[PDB]
Order: structure tokens, then C-alpha cells, then sequence
């Protein structure tokens, strides 16, 4: 404070989880993915784990960059 | 006969615990102080519990 | 080695005691709502807005451990807990002194610099560290006992209106207990200091205590009353002690009046229970003469004293200077015994049979108590009869009573 | 009344500001003695608290082996026990004496520091600490009483040096007597004042006590303290509470204040010198008075405060009508004249009776009248009550 | 302090300019000297109790090194208002006084 004055002086309900997904065993009966995707499982989405996703299209394979361990 | 069990063990380690003075208020002070009289030692001012 | 020198002179305490301390605002005249007491009450508060920035700014920048909570707090940790309660016995020096714990076992500690040193005198008790013993403390003492027997709480109900024909005796004692705490600019003025003691002696029953009554019930100063049989002592040098105990009471709670009644009862009295003989009482006499007129500086301290008998006093007792004026208590006249009657029974319920004239000559050496005794034997025998109404049979039988058998 | 409402709007800002300043600043409380905080050197008092350890007041008894380089010194340590204990590496051993308290240690209880002697609150208290406010020109009609007095009490300590170079032995002691109201307090009030030692006041009923040697052991620690200065000064007010001349009536009658009396007299004239030590002494009933007291050694000088004479009572008049709004003719000199044998108490009463006959009145000045109605009033009609013509009898 | 002893109090211009021209023609380390203390004050008794009458004076004093130009100013404007009371005066005082150094920057 100065001197004195004398008397003069919107949560979204869904999320997109990359892969591989951090996925709680919760998650797993509420996680789909999207229905307009390229890939699609062969078990139901929601058992976890490894699943091979089956391929729709032919066109370019865009994987993932495998990561050096620390 | 769990709690019973459970309090008599604890009783020995509680009778273990020195115990209390005896005294005489004088008068109560500011700040929860009060004046008292132990029985052979004499006056004190001393705290108060907060229950 | 050599010993320590104390640098406060003296070893007593402050004699100022309950001030305003830190809030000694100045007296701004005049007290009249102008503008230069608006002017005058402006600059104190201009120079607390000075005082309120400045303080704030240090704390500010004051390190958390150097904070009025965080130093009071700390005060606490220095001090402990339990604080034992000591008596100062000597000050050595500034900051040690020798205490002596309730045990009689005497240790020379240090006194914390949070003690109020100015409150330091032997024989005050001080609060002492549980472990270190050091002085962390000064216990204000709490009212002695014998401190509120002599002290008048509550002011007597009976006025100068309720007293009739001492209308001289009643003026003698303004001018020396109440003239000079309301009106103390004529004194002043005139260039006397206000007469020192009053003396009210007569025969029992003319007024003596009751204008005592009406003095207290009309003064702002504290009223002390001592009768004098209660200055003999059951031991040796305790008479002398409790004078000299009553007068320190009146010394603290200054401006005040010490009404020694029945001052004659010290000597006229023999009791076996007091071990000196008339001797003792003799020095327990002297010490009053020190109190009334002595070595030591008397402040604000008014001494009234009756007696029904002033020729069995020590002459050097109510000698000038001690007791400056000798009120007489005459036995009432007819005016004044008129006055007494009507006063009495002013809250009765008279009938119309009962004259107060014929009353008047009920005893040729009647006095005020006569009278006062009279009327409320009076109205006892109506309230064996069970009536509202006082008769002159219920007066007639008062007289048998109370003045014969 | 137009400032009335700015008056109480600033009013309350300021005292807000004082609870506000209080708040910041401290000082709240004192029922447990604690200084304001201007004045907390807590960094100093933790050290002080762990640096200084509390010591316990002892007295040395006997001292074993003082010759040698090991020196035992037995402590009694009050009420807690008895220990044989070695100085300190920080004392000199010349610095403990055998009776003398010492401060030892709660662990291996070695003398740490030698204490003053232990000393009577009651005694400490005895002392003059604030000197009154009567001067000499307040006492009329005791010149020749006064010089008398000053050349013993006064004059020696304070210009020693025409004493010994002469080999000048000034008398110790000074009694006081005369009726009362004559100015022996007023004159011993005068000393205290003037006197630049040390001053200690005792009424003889201070050494009257309950238990059996307190009043020669309060004289002993009287004597004691005073003998702890360069130069003291004791007043005895009404010494004849003790003084009394010795007697034996078959029963102890007296016995226990006749020692008081009898440790009073070998103090003042016993074996060992007194010291520099000059007793003022002050009663109305001299003829009470002990022969041994009442000798020179004891009591050297005894000036007599009589009666004051014309001249005397006359200046006593003055005094007192100094500060009074008299009138321009007031004759002093006969009101001098109409008190003969009146003690200057009652030339006081005289003149502050005489203003209340104005201020009675209604009157700001004091007519000459209203001193010849207070002479009527004090010295006549207040006769009854007198205690001159008592006491001048025992004087 | 003799000159500002003789022309106290009266805002004498002559022993003013010279009270300046000795001061600024010092070097900076002499005014470390404590008795170059008595220049501002020989400054300030010339203008003892005059007031407004140091601006033009002030205004000279910042061209004076610190932290004797604390000093120095400091000096003049106390004397300037000496008995004066100005509530306004001693608030700046106390400004000085709020910030504290932790001697050579706090001689002032
Ligand atoms: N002059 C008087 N006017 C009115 N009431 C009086 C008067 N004198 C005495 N009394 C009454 O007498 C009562 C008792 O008398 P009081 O206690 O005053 O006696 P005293 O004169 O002090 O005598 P003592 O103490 O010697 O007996 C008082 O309470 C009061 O009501
Ligand atoms: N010589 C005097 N000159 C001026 N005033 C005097 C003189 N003598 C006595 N007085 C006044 O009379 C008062 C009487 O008190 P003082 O102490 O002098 O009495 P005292 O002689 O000690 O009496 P006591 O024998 O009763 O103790 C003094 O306080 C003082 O005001
Ligand atoms: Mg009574
Ligand atoms: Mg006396």
C-alpha cells in the first residue's frame, strides 16, 4: 500500500487415448474405438490386453516409432 | 471380550503414566492461564486443557 | 572479581501504578467542538497515520521469526510451562537477582529482559522458570483479604439529607473530605493545602458514624473504615503491622478516606488476648502517629476518626497536622430532635393520634439513636399486632423498651 | 457544535488507530509482569537462558586446607543439604571468606560467585529512595536547632576535609526532642532531603515483632546495610516505642523490647566501631528514654525543639502565609502575640483555617480577620485538645 | 558552522554559494570524512526555519555525489522547516527512516 493521506496532503465427456493406451481394467468396459476408423478388433475392445486390429483399407501402414529405453 | 482383552493390556502401560498433581485454583488469568496451589510445592501458573 | 553495579537507581518499584501506559493521549484544550480541537485531534491522528506506516513497513520486511505473534509466541517458549511463583528477595544487578522459591531454598538467576523491571522490588512475587528458575515474570498480587474488608464497596444508602440539626457539623466535614476532591481550584487558589484530619466526638448515638455513612455515600474517593478495637492484635508488633497495612491500602488506592471509628476503643479496652499489656498498645499508637503526620510522604489520604470519648485519647494523636478539626456531636436540641423524628418516620404510616411533639420530651438527654431506636421498636409492636399503622400505644410502649429496663 | 459530528469521526479513527498501533506493536496485558516488547532482546535471553546457568545462594562455613593448593570450602545451601565443595577455576580464593553467601552450581555445587549478605525486605525498604519536599526554609524559629543539627549530620559528609585535618572526631549522633507539632520530623525531612548518603528511616514500631529477636536482628541487619556505604544516615522516629528505659517489674514486662533497645546501644557504641554511621534520633517523651541511650556515643548532640518564641513564631507565620492570598496589612507579628506557647502545627492549622474563614465565605483574599477567628478557633477553643501542656512536662 | 552561526535564519546568498562551491569542489572520498557533515549543516542554519526557501538549493545539492547528497539534502531540509510542525515534512522523514540498510549508505 502507499503512504497514508494526512489531513493537509466444460470438462469433455470422452478422450482419445494413442497407442499404446494407458488403460485402467475400469476403462475397459466404457473404451470403444471410433466406428469411422480404418481398424478394427478382432476380440471386443473392452477385454484389454494385445489385440491385432483388422484391416479395412490397403492404403499406407502408419505404425508407431518404437522408443529407446532410458 | 475383545475390548476387554484389548483395554487390560493397555491398562499396564497406562498405570506406567505419572500421575496427576493436586492443586488449588487462586484465581483464573488471561490467556487460559490459572493460578494454583500444589499441595507441598507451593503456587504455579499453568495451562489449561483445551477440553 | 568485583560485585555488579546496578545501573536503575534505587531498589524499589515505580511508584505510578495502573496508567494508561502506551495510550497517555495528550489533554487537547479546550474540550469545547472548535476548530482548533479539530485542529489539535487532526495532528494526532495525522502523526498515527505516520506512526501506522511506519510500523507496518518494518514488520513488513521483518523476518518471519521476528513477528509480534511469532515473538509473543517464542515469549511462551522462553518462559515454559508451569511458571513457578517465587518472592524477589534482593536485585543484584539489572538482570539477576535472588528468588526464593516456596521450598525457602534462595537461587540467584537472571531476569529475562521481557520482565517488567520498573515492578521488581523484594518481597513482590515474581513468576520463575520451571527449570532455570530464572524471573520470566512479575504476579500481580491478588486483593489481600484484609484489603476488601476495609473497603466500602458499595457506598452507604444514608445521605446528608437523612441527618437533621448537624447542619454545622455537616459543613466542617465537606471542607476536609468533599470540598477538596470537587472543588480543589479554591484551595488552590487561597494557597492551603485542605485540613488534614477531622475528629468527630459527643455522646453515642449524636451522628458520629452516620455523617461518616453520608460522607461515603457522597464521595468519589475510596472509603477505608477501621474500628479501633480492631487494631488490637493478638500478638507482638501485628497492631503496629495492620495500621501500617491499613494506611499502604489507602496510599494505593489514592484519593481516600480512612474512617478509624471508635478510636478511643485501643485504649479504654483491655483485652487478654493481646499478649503486650498497654504497652503494646502504646506502639501500635506511635505507628498511628507516623501514618497521620510522619516521616513518609502522605498523598491523597483523608483520615476521619470518632470517638465517644476524646479525653481518654493521646493528646499528640489529634495534635494539628494529624487531625486538624474537632467536629462536637452535641446531644440533639428540640429542632433537631423534631428533624430526627420526622426523618425516622418519613416511610412510616402514622396515625392520626400520634404527635411527635409529645416524643420530643420523651428523655430530657435523648439522642439521634434514642429516636431512630424508638420508631423501630414502634413499628415492631404494629407488626406483632399485624397492622400498617403505628399508634401512639405502640409509641408509648416503644419508650418502656428502648430507653428503660 | 458545527465540528461536533468531525470531532467524533476523528475521534474514533484515532482511538481505532491506538487498538490498531496496540496491535502491530504489542504491550497488551501485564497481570504477568511482562515488559513492553520495545524492550524483548530475545536473542539475547535464549543465550542468556543456556550461556548463564541458575546458581544457588549458599553460605560458606569453614574453609579446609586454605594454605594449600587444594583449598575445600563447606557450603550450607539453605534448606537443600550440606556440601564440601572447591572454588571455581573464575574466583579468586581471596574472594571467599568463611559466613559469607556464595552461588554454587546444582551440579558439582562449586562456588561460582560471592552474593551481598542477606538483608531483611522489610529492612531494604527502610531506606529513603525519594527524598521529600521540605527544604530547611521551610523550619522557622529552629535556627540555632538547625545549625546544630546540620554541623553533625550534614556539614561532615559533606565537607570531610575540615574534620581530619584538625583531627576532628564530629559527633555520631543527634536526639531530637520536644512536644509534638515542634519540627522534629519537619527538620528530619529537611536532613533527607539536603543529605547526599544514604538515608534510612525507622519508626520505632517497625522493630517491635512478633517473635522473640526480631527487633535486635532487624537492628543488626539495620546496621548491616548501613555499614555496606561510604557514608549513611538513619532516622529513628519515635524511638521511645523501643527506647524505654530498662526495668524489671517480676514479670518479662518489656524484657523482649529492652534487647531491641540493648542490640540498638551496641551497635551504636559497642566493641566493634559503628562505621561511618550518623543516627538521628526523634521522640516526644525523652524522660522514657534509656541512661545508655541518652549518652554521648550513642546520642552526642540533643537539640531541644521548644516551644518557638515571638521571632520564631512570627517566621513560622510567614512559612505558612507564604502561598496565601492575604490581605496587604495582615499583622503577623500580632498574631504571633496572641498564641504564646503554640507549636508551629498550630501555626499551620492558624493559617490554613484562616482561608477557609474566607473561602466560607465566598472571599478569594483572607482578611486579617478571618486569621484572629482561626486563632479563636485553633488556639483557643481546639485548647481542650492540646497536647503541649502534657508534654512539655516530659521534655 | 560559524558562517551558518552568524547568517542563521537568514537565507543569506553569499555564504550560500560558497557552501556549495566548497562542497562540490570536494572530491568524492574526503566526503567520506565525517567533518564534511558540518558543510550541509552550515548550509542548513543559513536557511533555518525559512521553509519553501530551499528548492533552489535543493536543486544545487543533486548534482553533489551520494551517499552524502542524502545527507546532504537531508540536512537543509530539516533545518529548513525547524519549527514549523509540517505534518508533510516529517511524513517523507519517516520514509528515510522505513527503509532500512544493512552505516555508509544509512549515514543519513
Ligand atoms: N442528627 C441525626 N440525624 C439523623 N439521624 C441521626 C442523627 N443522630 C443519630 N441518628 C441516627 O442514629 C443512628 C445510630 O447512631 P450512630 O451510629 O450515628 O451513632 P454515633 O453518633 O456514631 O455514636 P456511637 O458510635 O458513639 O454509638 C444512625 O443510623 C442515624 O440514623
Ligand atoms: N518550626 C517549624 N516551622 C514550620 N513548620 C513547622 C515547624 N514545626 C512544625 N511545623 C509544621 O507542623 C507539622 C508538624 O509535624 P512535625 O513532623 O514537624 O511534628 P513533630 O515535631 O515530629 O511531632 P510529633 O512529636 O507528634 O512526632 C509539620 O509537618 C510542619 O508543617
Ligand atoms: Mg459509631
Ligand atoms: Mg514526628
Amino acid at each position: 500500500v502507499s503512504t497514508a493521506v494526512l489531513s493537509i496532503t466444460p470438462e469433455p465427456n470422452f478422450q482419445l487415448l494413442d497407442n499404446p493406451a494407458r488403460v485402467m481394467p475400469a476403462q475397459l468396459k466404457v473404451l470403444t474405438m471410433p466406428e469411422t476408423c480404418r481398424y478394427q478388433p478382432f476380440k471386443p475392445l473392452s477385454i484389454g490386453g494385445i489385440i491385432i486390429l483388422k484391416d479395412t483399407s490397403e492404403d499406407i501402414e502408419e505404425l508407431v516409432e518404437p522408443v529407446a529405453a532410458h | 471380550l475383545n475390548a476387554k482383552v484389548r483395554l487390560l493390556r493397555e491398562e499396564l502401560q497406562l498405570l506406567q503414566e505419572q500421575g496427576s498433581y493436586v492443586g488449588e485454583v487462586v484465581r483464573a488469568m488471561d490467556k487460559k492461564k490459572v493460578l494454583v496451589k500444589v499441595h507441598p510445592e507451593g503456587k504455579f501458573v499453568v495451562d489449561v486443557d483445551k477440553n | 572479581y568485583e560485585p555488579p553495579v546496578p545501573t536503575r537507581v534505587g531498589k524499589k518499584k515505580k511508584k505510578t501504578k495502573g496508567p494508561d501506559a502506551a495510550s497517555k493521549l495528550p489533554l487537547v484544550t479546550p474540550h469545547t467542538q472548535c476548530r482548533l480541537k479539530l485542529l489539535k485531534l487532526e495532528r494526532i491522528k495525522d502523526y498515527l497515520l505516520m506512526e501506522e506506516e511506519f510500523i507496518r513497513n518494518q514488520e513488513q520486511m521483518k523476518p518471519l521469526e521476528e513477528k509480534q505473534e511469532e515473538e509473543r509466541s517464542k515469549v511462551d517458549d522462553l518462559r515454559g510451562t508451569p511458571m513457578s511463583v517465587g518472592t524477589l528477595e534482593e536485585i543484584i544487578d539489572d538482570n539477576h537477582a535472588i528468588v526464593s522459591t516456596s521450598v525457602g531454598s534462595e537461587h540467584y538467576v537472571s531476569i529475562l529482559s521481557f520482565v517488567d523491571k520498573d515492578l521488581l522490588e523484594p518481597g513482590c512475587s515474581v513468576l520463575l522458570n520451571h527449570k532455570v528458575h530464572a524471573v520470566i515474570g512479575v504476579l500481580m498480587d491478588d486483593t489481600d483479604p484484609l484489603v476488601t474488608v476495609m473497603k466500602v464497596e458499595k457506598a452507604p444508602q444514608e445521605t446528608y439529607a437523612d441527618i437533621g440539626g448537624l447542619d454545622n457539623q455537616i459543613q466542617e466535614i465537606k471542607e476536609s473530605v468533599e470540598l477538596p476532591l470537587t472543588h480543589p481550584e479554591y484551595y488552590e487558589e487561597m494557597g492551603i493545602k485542605p485540613p488534614k484530619g477531622v475528629i468527630l466526638y459527643g455522646p453515642p448515638g449524636t451522628g458520629k458514624t452516620l455523617l461518616a455513612k453520608a460522607v461515603a455515600n457522597q464521595t468519589s474517593a475510596t472509603f477505608l473504615r477501621v474500628v479501633g478495637s480492631e487494631l488490637i492484635q493478638k500478638y507482638l508488633g501485628d497492631g503496629p503491622k495492620l495500621v501500617r497495612e491499613l494506611f499502604r491500602v489507602a496510599e494505593e488506592h489514592a484519593p481516600s478516606i480512612v474512617f478509624i471509628d471508635e478510636i478511643d476503643a485501643i485504649g479504654t479496652k483491655r483485652y487478654d488476648s493481646n499478649s503486650g499489656g498497654e504497652r503494646e498498645i502504646q506502639r501500635t499508637m506511635l505507628e498511628l502517629l507516623n501514618q497521620l503526620d510522619g516521616f513518609d510522604s502522605r498523598g491523597d489520604v483523608k483520615v476521619i476518626m470518632a470517638t465517644n470519648r476524646i479525653e481518654t485519647l493521646d493528646p499528640a494523636l489529634i495534635r494539628p497536622g494529624r487531625i486538624d478539626r474537632k467536629i462536637e456531636f452535641p446531644l440533639p436540641d428540640e429542632k433537631t430532635k423534631k428533624r430526627i423524628f420526622q426523618i425516622h418516620t418519613s416511610r412510616m404510616t402514622l396515625a392520626d393520634d400520634v404527635t411527635l411533639d409529645d416524643l420530643i420530651m420523651a428523655k430530657d438527654d435523648l439522642s439521634g439513636a434514642d429516636i431512630k431506636a424508638i420508631c423501630t421498636e414502634a413499628g415492631l409492636m404494629a407488626l406483632r399486632e399485624r397492622r400498617m399503622k403505628v399508634t401512639n400505644e405502640d409509641f408509648k410502649k416503644s419508650k418502656e423498651n428502648v430507653l428503660y429496663k | 457544535s458545527t465540528y461536533s459530528r468531525q470531532i467524533k469521526q476523528v475521534e474514533d479513527d484515532i482511538q481505532q488507530l491506538l487498538k490498531k498501533i496496540n496491535e502491530l506493536t504489542g504491550i497488551k496485558e501485564s497481570d504477568t509482569g511482562l515488559a513492553p516488547p520495545a524492550l524483548w532482546d530475545l536473542a539475547a535471553d535464549k543465550q542468556t537462558l543456556q550461556s548463564e546457568q541458575p546458581l544457588q545462594v549458599a553460605r560458606c562455613t569453614k574453609i579446609i586446607n586454605a594454605d594449600s593448593e587444594d583449598p575445600k570450602y563447606i557450603i550450607n545451601v539453605k534448606q537443600f543439604a550440606k556440601f564440601v565443595v572447591d572454588l571455581s577455576d573464575q574466583v579468586a580464593p581471596t574472594d571467599i571468606e568463611e559466613g559469607m553467601r556464595v552461588g554454587v552450581d546444582r551440579n558439582k555445587y562449586q562456588i561460582h560467585i560471592p552474593l551481598p549478605p542477606k538483608i531483611d525486605p522489610t529492612v531494604t525498604m527502610m531506606q529513603v529512595e525519594e527524598k521529600p519536599d521540605v527544604t530547611y526554609s521551610d523550619v522557622g524559629g529552629c535556627k540555632e536547632q538547625i545549625e546544630k543539627l546540620r554541623e553533625v549530620v550534614e556539614t561532615p559528609l559533606l565537607h570531610p576535609e575540615r574534620f581530619v585535618n584538625l583531627g576532628i572526631e564530629p559527633p555520631k549522633g543527634v536526639l531530637l526532642f520536644g512536644p509534638p507539632g515542634t519540627g522534629k520530623t519537619l527538620c528530619a525531612r529537611a536532613v533527607a532531603n539536603r543529605t547526599d548518603a544514604c538515608f534510612i528511616r525507622v519508626i520505632g514500631s517497625e522493630l517491635v515483632q512478633k517473635y522473640v529477636g526480631e527487633g535486635a536482628r532487624m537492628v543488626r541487619e539495620l546496621f548491616e546495610m548501613a555499614r555496606t556505604k561510604k557514608a549513611c544516615l538513619i532516622f529513628f522516629d519515635e524511638i521511645d516505642a523501643i527506647g524505654g528505659a530498662r526495668f524489671d517489674d517480676g514479670a518479662g514486662g518489656d524484657n523482649e523490647v529492652q534487647r531491641t533497645m540493648l542490640e540498638l546501644i551496641n551497635q551504636l557504641d559497642g566493641f566493634d566501631p559503628r562505621g561511618n554511621i550518623k543516627v538521628l534520633m526523634a521522640t516526644n517523651r525523652p524522660d522514657t528514654l534509656d541512661p545508655a541511650l541518652m549518652r554521648p556515643g550513642r546520642l552526642d548532640r540533643k537539640i531541644e525543639f521548644s516551644l518557638p518564641d515571638l521571632e520564631g513564631r512570627t517566621h513560622i507565620f510567614k512559612i505558612h502565609a507564604r502561598s496565601m492570598s492575604v490581605e496587604r496589612d495582615i499583622r503577623f507579628e500580632l498574631l504571633a502575640r496572641l498564641c504564646p506557647n503554640s507549636t508551629g502545627a498550630e501555626i499551620r492549622s492558624v493559617c490554613t483555617e484562616a482561608g477557609m474563614f474566607a473561602i466560607r465565605a465566598r472571599r478569594k483574599i483572607a482578611t486579617e480577620k478571618d486569621f484572629l477567628e482561626a486563632v479563636n478557633k485553633v488556639i483557643k477553643s481546639y485548647a481542650k485538645f492540646s497536647a503541649t501542656p502534657r508534654y512539655m512536662t516530659y521534655n | 558552522l560559524a558562517c551558518g552561526m552568524i547568517a542563521v535564519g537568514s537565507c543569506n546568498g553569499d555564504v550560500t554559494s560558497t557552501i556549495l562551491q566548497t562542497i562540490m569542489e570536494k572530491s568524492e572520498t574526503e566526503l567520506k570524512d565525517t567533518y564534511a557533515r558540518w558543510l550541509p549543516l552550515g548550509l542548513g542554519l543559513n536557511h533555518l526555519g525559512k521553509g519553501e526557501a530551499i528548492e533552489a538549493i535543493l536543486a544545487a545539492l543533486e548534482v553533489v555525489s551520494e551517499p552524502f547528497r542524502s545527507f546532504a539534502n537531508t540536512l537543509v531540509d530539516v533545518c529548513a522547516y525547524a519549527g514549523s510542525g509540517n505534518v508533510l515534512k516529517v511524513q517523507q522523514l519517516l520514509h528515510i527512516c522505513s527503509e532500512h540498510f544493512d552505516a555508509d549508505m544509512g549515514a543519513h
